[PDB]
């Protein structure tokens, strides 16, 4: 792609996220919806392979859906509320469809059977910008609309998306497929403190999109896209193995680190609301998540698979990917736990 | 309500269900998808004209404009999907199984 | 809720001016002229009452001035301005352009006979003041008590009593 | 019967989603969504929506329909049960529908539906010497800046958009 | 389905034992036809008497299920008297993990079913009971 | 009513053309024909470039719809920003024309 | 620059012209002692019915009467 | 995060179409210009929650304009009587009811 | 939750009312955890490059201090900002409504009766 072409693409993907953001009309926000997948389906076209052609038509009939039921849901508001303002839903069957429509764009289960494949069919970058980057819009819009959704709605949407995003990671070895199956069960994480405080919603995305770019990063820095590539780490770059074990053990909610600062505030949260029985399955099915995290550190830095001859030539050349912001995420994604009170700047 | 919002909504669940089946082509799933944007421009014209909000008339314009542009961009895919296998079927679309 | 009040039949009868439109716009500059202050009248009362109801009299005035209208015309000058309606009527979109010599012998004869000056390009647009004795509504939207707001943020900002007092943290 | 002709049309429109809904082949499927696009703008025309009933005839028929047709030409080489069972499927759950709220005068599916005819609920007044809906698709370019921009620029996009991911390289 | 539920529990323990059971039995088949639409949805059957064999198979699997669980519990809270005892449901969990192994046609798994459907089962009373809320609503 | 009339009218005297030209000549028992293309039997090949000018028309038709208001427009009061945005929605399809030219995408259908 | 200008107009005249209209119809309206008076009679143009004024007795500014001298004048139209 | 940009810059992006009583071109009223006014001032600032108590009866007089429910109910309760009046024989329309009198102005 | 508070002055990182609170000293342990998270992170950028760790890049580790102390100051000036919003509006609630906080009368043990369980 042009460089030029590939930098206004990009200011267009965010310009849709931020317009979803900042606007006050609900055509606004489906405008920024559909801008945002007008633009970033190039994205995942990059490479020019059948796999993110699969990918992308997976990605545009899922997303387009989602905005019918999006804009379904809109006008039903104009029917019952004969306005416009983006705050709560003034009907329970436009607030059901657009908790579905919003649902679909998360990817959360049972609409999530479009993010493994699509993650698996395109690049890591993009896969990037669809795990981290396109989920900050819909979960602006169920930010603005928590007054008018459904507790038991949203709530089985959430303990579905962590269920299944728990077994779905069970089975694989490719990473994408892997990161998509942490989406979706981090994705029900986020969605099941949203009625009870929306500020540990935020965090939780946050934290989330910090060890998800690390992630990323990490297997763009490494070129790995299987767990069989990513156990040639330790003879490669030895760095990158300790890197790998301290954000997978960070992403599976272990303390000291900082991705057991959500899941347990999310827990803070639900029993002040009296909700004991739901946070406990819910930490407990965390740990097929920390299952698989755990079979990919075995994988990579506490053994060591065995490697190649031709390793031998990659030692002669030092890594000259820009490795963009990776120790700073890094170190925001293991040490930030004793900072954990600074969640109020997100109130 | 009115009764001919009573179509208008069976007409845009009839669309869903037809975008929600799949039978072979993708095509006719772009054309589920462009029944069921048909639906939501005829019911917002028929609000925004019966309740005289005049700023809203042109909404529906811009709820076309938008969603054929969508259309664009999902009969581009639909034409790469048909320059890999020939065809247009859904089930050439299952290399991501795997 | 309660039952709407409608008036009276009776309260609705008044002379009806059974002209047709092309009589009412051949004769409009000077019917705007001439009958001024009762129509002003009428539709101050009209956009401050927001009610018809509470707007009839004045409403039989401007059907009272309307005919009073049409009779002075229909005494002194009835040949031109029929003449001069025809022409009017003729036209599909009723044009003014199309009959102006008309409108210049109808003219001619009422600013002669009557003295009644034809409006000039923008008088009659022009936004008028009236002055009634009817009170002003102070109510017209029939508005019940507002609810009292949430009470404002008032005081200094001191700082948190043992910071943020989570779980074990002591700042 | 020409009191209830909007709802009529609606009928004819939702028969012709249940023509494309049940998809026979992708070109009956578009002539099934081009007679809906036309009985649904009749709709929308015999609400005093001339100009979006003209953009549903030279924007969504004339203009994308056409690239439907023209993209569907370019496949599905030129020469059922299911197809079948689904439209009188179709057909008969409608009827069941008119059957429901023409001799109850109400019905509820999802929401309450009345069961007159819809001219019931218009105004009884008058625009005067402009359309309501004309002017306020004309303040598009007087208060719908933004809408413009951002309209523009997701055009613009677009163009650019089909550009790459057509090029294949 | 949610009324399905609340005229399971509308009725007192070891009262009227036939609407009970008819009451799980629904609520059986109704979480059956759940399964097994989604069962025929993510899994095309080969045909449709296929289809329609899986479906009867695994409503009837369930309803079997929660016929037994109904049937064994409201028997149990007869013959022992104690209408709030979560070791009733706990007898009627197992009775229905046996079925659902009878069903599987295979004893580890009834023994499975019998132990985590008892324990189910009695935490579920234990909620009836002490008020228990999954789906709990916002209060702070 | 009219219209719907005329409608009906230009409909009937289509169908009627179209059925006595489609049934005239059938009565006529002339013969039966066996009868046993440049291309001999080969599948219709796909050309991109048809696509491309097929929607490169629907995206300066959703343009052209855009500017389809610009008569009853130039009525405003605010006419700095009708004309401004006026000549940017103008303005940007003719961007989108010189982006269309300058890649290669009017060529061979140029 | 007067090369270019005689190369593009020997090679490309309908580009050459289509720049120079369009140039012209960008810089043109706000060089135009014309374009004022658009303005002054779409806001003269009466859409609405003009909606009288409740006298409460100091509106010097505001006539009576419609043939009344004060109040806005279009003797600028009818002149140009 | 709803980034509240454009109270922050001062600029008005999309509020002119959010509501029916807004300004509008040639000031054309919408037909529940009124309610809506009135829901809006009854329901500005005190908060949502405390909005869906304290100002219920202008939002059903709202929702009552938009979609005439009950006065669709009431016309078809009506109509129905009359029907059924006109089918036992014992209701007759006047002259003004059938299109006999020459109307009004 | 404070989403009402914080939207008649909307997008305001720090308000003028956070000027009335004291600042984090520079000497905050909280300052100088974030200010080591850049230490750290001038060493992992060092170690992914395979520079010496501790020796190369002294401007760069220096920036990586920097930026976090920079930028952790004002996160820090946020959170005590929003730790006394949010106890200000508690006490102020408090305040405006009695009827729900009684003063609840203190009783000694000597008045308390508590069962005894014995440990036997
Ligand atoms: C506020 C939020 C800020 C978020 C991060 C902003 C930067 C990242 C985004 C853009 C980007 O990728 O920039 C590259 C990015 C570094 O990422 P990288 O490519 O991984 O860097 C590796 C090496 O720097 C590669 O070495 P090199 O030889 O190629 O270049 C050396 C380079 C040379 O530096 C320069 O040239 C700087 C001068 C140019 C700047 C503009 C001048 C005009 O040195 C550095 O950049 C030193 C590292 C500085 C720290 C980077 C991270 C900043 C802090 C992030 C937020 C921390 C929050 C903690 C909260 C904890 C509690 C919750 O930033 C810079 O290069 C400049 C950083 C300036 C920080 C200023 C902070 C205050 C601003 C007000
Ligand atoms: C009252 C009505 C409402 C109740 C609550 C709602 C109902 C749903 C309950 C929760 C969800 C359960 C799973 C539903 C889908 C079934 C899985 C499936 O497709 O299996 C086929 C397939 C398994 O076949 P396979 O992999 O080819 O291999 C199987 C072998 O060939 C051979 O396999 P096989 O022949 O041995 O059996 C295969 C199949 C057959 O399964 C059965 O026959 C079991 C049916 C249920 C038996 C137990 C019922 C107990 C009822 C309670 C007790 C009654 C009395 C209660 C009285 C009150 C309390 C005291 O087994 C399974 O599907 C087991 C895995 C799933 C766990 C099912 C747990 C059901 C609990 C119901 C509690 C109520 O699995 C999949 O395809 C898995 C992927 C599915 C992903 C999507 C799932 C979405 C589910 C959404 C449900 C909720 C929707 C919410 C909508 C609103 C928010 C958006
Ligand atoms: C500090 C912590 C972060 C250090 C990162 C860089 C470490 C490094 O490169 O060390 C190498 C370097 C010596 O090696 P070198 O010759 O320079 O270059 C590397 C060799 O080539 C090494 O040879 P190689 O690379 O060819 O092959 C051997 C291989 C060996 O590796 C393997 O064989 C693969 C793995 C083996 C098994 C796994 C072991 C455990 C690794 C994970 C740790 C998990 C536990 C952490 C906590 C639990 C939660 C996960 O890899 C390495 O040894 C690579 C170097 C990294 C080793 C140390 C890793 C530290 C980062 C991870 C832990 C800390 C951050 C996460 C904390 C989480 C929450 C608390 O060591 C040091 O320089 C250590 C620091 C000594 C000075 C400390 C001064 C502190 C001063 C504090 C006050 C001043 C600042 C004030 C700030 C405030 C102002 C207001
Ligand atoms: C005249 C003008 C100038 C005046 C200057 C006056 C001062 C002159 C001296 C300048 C230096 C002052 C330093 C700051 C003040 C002292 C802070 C302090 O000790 O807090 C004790 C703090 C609370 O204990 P305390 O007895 O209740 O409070 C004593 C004071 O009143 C503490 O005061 P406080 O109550 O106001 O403290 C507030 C609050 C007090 O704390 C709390 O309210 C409780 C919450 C604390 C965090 C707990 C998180 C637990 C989960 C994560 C665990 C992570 C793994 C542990 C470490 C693994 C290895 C890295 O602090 C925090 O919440 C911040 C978090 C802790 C940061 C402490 C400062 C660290 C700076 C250097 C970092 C180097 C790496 C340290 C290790 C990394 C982990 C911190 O102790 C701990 O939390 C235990 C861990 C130790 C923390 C670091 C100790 C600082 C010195 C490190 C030197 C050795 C470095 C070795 C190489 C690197 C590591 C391998
Ligand atoms: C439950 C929600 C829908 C309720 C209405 C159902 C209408 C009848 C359809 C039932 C399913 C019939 C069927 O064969 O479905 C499969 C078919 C696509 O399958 P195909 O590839 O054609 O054939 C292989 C068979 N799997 O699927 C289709 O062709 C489905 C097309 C659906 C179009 C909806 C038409 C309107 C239906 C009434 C309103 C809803
Ligand atoms: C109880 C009645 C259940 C009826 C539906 C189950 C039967 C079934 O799955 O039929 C198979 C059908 C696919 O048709 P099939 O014949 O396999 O296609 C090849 C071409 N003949 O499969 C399908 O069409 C799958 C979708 C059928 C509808 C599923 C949801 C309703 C039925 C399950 C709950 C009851
Ligand atoms: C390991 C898994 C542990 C699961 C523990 C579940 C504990 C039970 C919690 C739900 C429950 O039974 O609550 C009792 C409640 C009836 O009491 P109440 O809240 O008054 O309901 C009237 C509604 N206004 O009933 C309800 O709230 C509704 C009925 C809930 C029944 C739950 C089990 C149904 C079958 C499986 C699904
Ligand atoms: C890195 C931090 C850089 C911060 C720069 C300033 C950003 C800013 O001004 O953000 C405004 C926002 C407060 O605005 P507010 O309307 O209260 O947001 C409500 C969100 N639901 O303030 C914030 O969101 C501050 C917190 C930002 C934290 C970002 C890193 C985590």
């Amino acid at each position: 792609m042009n460089p030029i072409i590939l930098i206004i693409i990009l200011m267009t993907v965010m310009l849709g996220t931020i317009i979803v953001m900042i606007s006050t009309h609900w055509l606004l926000i489906w405008i920024g919806f559909e801008m945002n997948m007008l633009a970033i389906i190039p994205i995942m076209m990059k490479k020019h392979n059948p796999r993110a052609t699969e990918a992308s038509t997976k990605y545009f009939l899922t997303q387009s859906t989602a905005s019918m039921l999006l804009m379904m849901a809109i006008i039903i508001n104009l029917m019952f509320s004969g306005q416009w303002t983006v705050m709560k839903l003034f009907n329970p069957m436009a607030s059901m469809l657009m908790t579905m429509a919003l649902a679909m764009k998360l990817g959360m289960a049972p609409f999530h059977f479009w993010v493994p494949e699509v993650t698996q069919g395109i690049p890591l970058s993009s896969g990037l910008i669809l795990l981290t980057w396109q989920k900050l819009a819909p979960m602006s819009v169920l930010y603005q609309i928590l007054p008018s959704i459904n507790l038991d709605l949203i709530l089985t949407l959430s303990i579905l998306s962590i269920t299944i995003g728990g077994w779905g990671g069970l089975n694989q070895t490719q990473l994408r497929k892997i990161m998509a199956y942490s989406s979706i069960a981090h994705m029900g994480w986020m969605t099941a403190v949203l009625l009870y405080n929306p500020t540990m919603t935020l965090l939780n995305l946050i934290i989330y999109i910090i060890m998800t770019s690390t992630m990323f990063t990490l297997f763009m820095a490494n070129s790995t896209t299987t767990t069989l590539s990513l156990s040639h780490t330790w003879n490669k770059a030895p760095i990158m193995t300790i890197l790998v074990l301290i954000t997978l053990l960070s992403m599976g909610g272990l303390p000291p680190l900082s991705g057991f600062m959500p899941k347990w505030m999310i827990i803070q949260e639900m029993t002040k609301n009296d909700s004991i029985i739901l946070p406990t399955l819910m930490a407990i099915t965390a740990l097929l998540n920390l299952y698989f995290y755990m079979r990919l550190t075995y994988s990579t830095a506490l053994t060591m698979f065995p490697s190649t001859n031709n390793m031998k030539m990659k030692w002669q050349f030092p890594t000259t990917k820009r490795m963009t912001l990776l120790p700073t995420m890094t170190v925001l994604s293991t040490m930030l736990l004793p900072l954990t009170p600074i969640l109020s700047i997100l109130e | 309500m009115s009764l001919v919002y009573m179509n208008i909504m069976m007409a845009f669940t009839v669309s869903l269900t037809g975008l929600l089946m799949y039978r072979s082509h993708l095509m006719s799933s772009l054309l589920c998808l462009e029944g069921m944007m048909l639906s939501l421009f005829i019911l917002a014209t028929l609000m925004i004209l019966n309740s005289h909000f005049t700023l809203a008339s042109m909404m529906p314009i811009i709820l076309l404009v938008f969603a054929a542009c969508e259309a664009a961009l999902g009969l581009s895919l639909l034409v790469m999907v048909s320059n890999t296998y020939g065809t247009d079927y859904v089930q050439n679309l299952n290399l991501l199984q795997c | 809720p309660g039952i709407v009040e409608l008036p009276s039949l009776e309260d609705l009868k008044v002379q009806e001016v059974k002209v047709s439109s092309s009589v009412l716009k051949a004769a409009a500059h000077h019917y705007g002229a001439q009958c001024d202050k009762p129509n002003k009248e009428f539709m101050l009362c009209r956009w401050e009452e927001k009610d018809p109801r509470r707007c009839l009299e004045e409403g039989k005035l401007v059907n009272q001035c309307a005919l009073e209208f049409f009779r002075q015309i229909k005494r002194h000058c009835a040949e031109p301005f029929t003449e001069y309606w025809t022409c009017i009527d003729y036209s599909g979109l009723q044009l003014f352009r199309r009959c102006r010599k008309e409108q210049a012998q109808f003219d001619k004869c009422v600013l002669d006979k009557l003295g009644w000056v034809r409006p000039d390009l923008g008088e009659l647009s022009k936004v008028t003041k009236v002055k009634t004795d009817r009170p002003l509504p102070e109510n017209p939207y029939h508005s019940r008590a507002r609810p009292e707001p949430n009470p404002e943020v008032e005081g200094d900002l001191k700082p948190a009593r043992h910071g943020s007092r989570l779980f074990f943290w002591t700042m | 019967m020409m009191t209830y002709i909007v709802f009529i049309l609606s009928i004819i429109f939702v028969m012709g989603f249940v023509g494309f809904s049940s998809k026979p082949s992708p070109i009956y499927g578009g002539l099934g969504l081009i007679v809906s696009g036309g009985v649904g703008c009749g709709i929308v025309l015999n609400f005093g929506g001339s100009f979006l009933g003209l953009m549903v005839f030279l924007i969504y028929l004339g203009g994308m329909m056409v690239v439907f047709g023209y993209t569907t030409a370019m496949a599905t080489e030129q020469y059922n049960k299911v197809v079948l069972g689904t439209f009188i499927t179709g057909l008969l759950m409608e009827f069941l529908m008119v059957y429901y709220v023409l001799k109850d005068k109400e019905v509820e599916i999802v929401f309450k539906f009345n069961g007159m005819g819809d001219w019931v609920i218009y105004d009884t007044g008058d625009s005067g010497f402009f359309s309501e809906e004309a002017m306020g698709i004309a303040a598009l370019y007087s208060y719908g800046t933004w809408l413009v921009i951002v309209t523009g620029w997701s055009l613009l996009i677009g163009v650019v958009v089909i550009m790459e991911i057509t090029r294949g390289n | 389905a949610k009324t399905l539920l609340h005229q399971y529990w509308d009725i007192p323990e070891g009262t009227e034992c036939h609407r009970k059971t008819y009451a799980a039995t629904s609520i059986g088949g109704a979480s059956g036809l759940v399964v097994s639409a989604y069962s025929v949805a993510l899994k095309t059957p080969t045909s449709f008497l296929e289809g329609v064999a899986r479906t009867g198979r695994y409503t009837f699997t369930a309803a079997a299920i929660g016929a037994i669980f109904g049937l064994t519990s409201c028997i149990s809270a007869q013959v022992r008297e104690k209408p709030d005892d979560p070791l009733n449901y706990l007898i009627g969990g197992c009775a229905g993990g046996l079925t659902l192994g009878a069903r599987t046609r295979s004893y580890g798994i009834g023994a499975a079913a019998c132990a985590y459907m008892g324990l189910t089962a009695a935490l579920v009373k234990m909620g009836q009971l002490e008020g228990w809320k999954v789906f709990a609503e916002p209060k702070v | 009513m009219n219209l719907m009339i005329t409608l009906l009218t230009n409909f009937t005297l289509a169908t009627l053309l179209v059925t006595i030209a489609f049934w005239l000549p059938q009565l006529n028992v002339y013969s039966e024909k066996t009868s046993p293309d440049p291309m001999g039997s080969a599948r219709l090949p796909f050309s991109m470039k048809f696509f491309l000018v097929a929607i490169t028309f629907l995206l300066f038709d959703l343009e052209i719809a855009l500017l389809l208001p610009l008569p009853w427009a130039s009525q405003t009061t605010n006419l700095n920003t009708m004309l401004t945005m006026a000549l940017l929605l103008i303005f940007l399809l003719a961007v989108s024309l010189a982006y269309e030219w300058t890649q290669k995408g009017l060529e061979w259908t140029e | 620059v007067a090369a270019f200008l005689k190369n593009v107009w020997a090679k490309e005249p309908v580009l050459v012209a289509s720049f120079a209209i369009a140039g012209l119809a960008v810089i043109l309206p706000t060089l135009s002692p014309y374009t004022k008076y658009s303005l002054m009679i779409n806001r003269a143009t009466p859409y609405n019915y003009p909606v009288p004024l409740r006298d409460d007795g100091n509106m010097p500014d505001v006539p009576s009467h419609p043939q009344d001298p004060q109040g806005p004048s279009l003797e600028w139209l009818k002149r140009l | 995060p709803f980034f509240d940009v454009q109270k922050k810059l001062g600029v008005d992006l999309d509020h002119w179409m959010t509501i029916q009583s807004a300004e509008q071109p040639h000031r054309i009223p919408a037909r529940c210009h009124a309610f809506e006014k009135e829901w809006i001032e009854c329901a500005h600032g005190i908060g949502s929650i405390r909005a869906e108590k304290e100002c219920k009866i202008e939002f059903e007089d709202f929702r009552e304009c938009l979609l005439r429910q009950k006065t669709m109910k009431r016309l078809n309760a009506i109509k129905r009587q009359r029907d059924k009046l006109i089918k036992e024989g014992k209701y007759t329309p006047p002259p003004h009811h059938s299109g006999q009198e020459d109307l009004r102005p | 939750m404070m989403t009402g508070r914080q939207a008649r002055a909307p997008l305001q990182f720090l308000p003028d009312e956070a000027r009335s609170l004291p600042p984090p000293k520079l000497t905050d342990p909280r300052l100088a955890y974030i200010g080591f998270l850049g230490y750290c992170s001038g060493l992992i950028d060092n170690a992914i490059r395979r520079r010496p760790v501790l020796s190369a890049g002294l401007h760069r580790q220096f920036l990586y201090i920097t930026s976090f102390v920079f930028v952790g100051y004002y996160l820090l000036k946020r959170q005590d900002y929003m730790y006394a919003v949010r106890d200000h509006d508690m006490f102020s609630y408090i305040k405006s409504h009695p009827e729900d906080f009684p003063e609840k009368d203190k009783k000694t043990y000597r008045e308390v009766f508590e069962e005894f369980h014995p440990v036997r």
